[PDB]
């Protein structure tokens, strides 16, 4: 993922 | 009147000039024939003219005109010898002209740095008259004061990382991984709601005054009411996690990680329209009531007709993921990782400008805002740029963090008229994780 | 037709009628007074002969620019004879075209232009510049 941007680590 | 009460006070008598003889009436129809920087310099010729240019109503209609509808009443106090009635409307134009100004060549006034969230990354925030909202993967939320600096509250109660947020004075709502939401009083910071119903990470959400719309990594979405806490709708149709989510208190429009776009009817629980087109992930949405605009993992932005479900237009240019949009009046800007930003006129499917050139972002665009005259964006180069819309050409870098070539990324900003307020932080540790507000103001 | 006007001079005007009630004062006195000769006593023969050519001829067009290329002491006379004729046409023309004579910024040569003087004093003229400054 470009560097910058983000979201939750996977749950499961 | 007001122009009366100035000529029978000041007394400028013997002018051999054209303007100073007309019937009173006649010069303003004239004067009115010139744009506000003709009028500021014509003030200028002698205090007949200075009189004449103050009649408050040839303001308040070139108040209009830059959308201001609301004039300054200013500063009082011991006058200088002969008085002049000042222009609320005159003074109103010129603040804002002072601040357009000083957003552009102004002069960086170092930034309140607002410390917190250590060590960890501001997934979402929000900015409200005087109110800062930070939301964290450390679990929290924290209430900030635009004007001050100071943290007046943590929101501590989630079990997970906070994700998304929405707000709307004094009251904020929030999204975790904890599979929850959570409503709370921003000035008492007390949570007054949780809401369970999603089973996965609550990914996003829009706010419509009395109700909230929540996508989650469940595949679904849920109405929920802030006042009673309780759901009212589930939307289920969705195949894959709900990234994006738009709501106008009609429709609910969604976009996911199965390529699609889904138009709701939410009192019904039903799904309108499954829009098909993108072939990849769906990140970002936009929704003005008619058009949809959804942004993808697949380098393409496309606009819908949110009535018919019909795709309108298909707009191509960028190279990787549209990270965010924003849509206002027709006119799209969107944020895109392959370090660029486009202006579009969504009726026509133009695309107005990219903001590129010998000082573009070096990396992706994290996130932007835009107006009338600028674009503001942030990266994770470090820097906040400050771009004109309307020639599509780079102004000045308004933030340029010391570190943003090692680590150091501005994640988001929100822009008010009169200031800046930017999350920043860093995955190493070249960063303490901080808010940055610049204050654009102007004395007056 | 044709209905008569009298200048304040005292020379009758023989015009169009429709030419004439361009001007809604001269159609009001005509329609609803009922002026056999219609008195005009803020216009003179020279001007009034000249709003009846303006008129007799229906962003500043070519030609209004042109017949407008008179001098000030004309224009003056236009401005009043279009607002006492009342002709929102001729009146807007003619203040545009004094309006554009002042785009072109600087206090000083505005004046140039207008004779005017700096009637302004040192304190005066200093804030005068602060206040409007671009």
């Amino acid at each position: 993922l470009p560097s910058g941007l983000l979201t939750p680590p996977q749950s499961g | 009147t007001q122009v009366k009460h100035m000529m029978q006070v000041i007394e400028p008598q013997f002018q051999r000039d054209f303007i100073s003889l007309l019937p009173k009436e006649l010069a303003l129809y004239v004067l009115s024939f010139l744009e506000p920087k003709d009028l500021l310099q014509a003030a200028q010729t002698c205090r007949y003219w200075r009189i004449l240019a103050e009649d408050n109503l040839l303001w308040r209609e070139k108040c209009k005109e830059e959308g201001i509808d609301e004039p300054l009443h200013i500063k009082r106090r011991k006058v200088i010898k002969p008085g002049f009635i000042h222009s609320p409307w005159k003074s109103a134009y010129i603040r804002q002209h002072r601040i357009d100004t000083n957003w552009r060549r102004g002069e960086l006034k170092s930034p309140k740095v607002l410390k917190g969230h250590d060590d960890h990354v501001i997934t979402c925030l929000q900015f409200c008259g005087n109110r800062i909202v930070s939301g964290s993967d450390d679990n929290t939320l924290k209430v900030w004061s635009a004007v001050t600096g100071k943290c007046l509250r943590t929101l501590v109660g989630h079990t997970g990382g906070v994700w998304s947020s929405q707000m709307r004075d004094n009251i904020i709502i929030s999204g975790s991984t904890d599979r929850t939401l959570k409503v709370w009083n921003a000035e008492t910071g007390e949570c007054i709601h949780t809401l369970y119903g999603h089973t996965s990470t609550v990914r996003c959400m829009h706010l419509h005054e009395k109700r909230v719309v929540s996508g989650s990594r469940d595949a679904t979405l849920r109405v929920w009411d802030i006042e009673t806490g309780q759901c009212l709708h589930v939307l289920m149709g969705h195949v894959a996690a709900v990234r994006c989510v738009q709501y106008d208190g009609r429709r609910v429009v969604s976009g996911a990680y199965d390529f699609m776009v889904k138009v709701w009817d939410p009192e019904t629980e039903t799904c309108l329209h499954t829009l098909q087109g993108h072939t990849n992930r769906v990140y970002s949405l936009q929704f003005d009531g008619i058009h949809v605009v959804s942004g993808s993992l697949d380098t393409s932005i496309r606009v819908w007709d949110v009535e018919t479900g019909n795709c309108i237009h298909t707009l191509t240019g960028h190279q990787s993921l549209t990270s965010g949009m924003e849509l206002k009046d027709n006119i799209l800007v969107s944020g895109n990782a392959d370090s660029t930003v486009k202006i579009w006129d969504i009726k026509t499917g133009q695309c107005l400008q990219t903001l590129q050139g010998p000082n573009k972002h070096q990396s992706a665009v994290t996130c932007l805002q835009f107006n009338k005259n600028f674009v503001i964006t942030s990266s994770d180069d470090g820097t906040v740029k400050l771009w004109d819309l309307k020639t599509g050409e780079f102004i000045r870098n308004l933030v340029t963090l010391e570190s943003g070539g090692s680590g150091g990324v501005v994640w988001r900003i929100r822009a008010s008229n009169t200031k800046l307020v930017c999350a920043v932080g860093s995955r190493n540790g070249t960063e303490e994780t901080k808010l940055l507000v610049l204050d654009f103001d102007v004395d007056m | 037709p044709s209905i008569k006007l009298q200048s304040s001079d005292g020379e009758i005007f023989e015009v169009d009628v429709e030419i004439a009630k361009q001007s809604v004062t001269i159609k009001t006195m005509l329609e609803d007074l009922g002026m056999d000769p219609v008195p005009l006593p803020n216009v003179n023969a020279a001007i009034l002969k000249k709003v009846i050519q303006w008129c007799t001829h229906h962003d500043i067009p070519v030609w209004d620019q042109e017949f407008l290329k008179v001098d000030q002491g004309t224009l003056f006379e236009l401005i009043l004879a279009a607002n006492y004729l009342d002709i929102k046409g001729l009146l807007d023309v003619t203040c545009k075209t004094v309006a554009n004579m002042i785009k072109g910024k600087t206090p000083e040569e505005i004046r140039k232009t207008f004779n005017i003087k700096n009637d302004f004093t040192e304190e005066e003229e200093a804030q005068v510049r602060k206040e409007n400054q671009w």
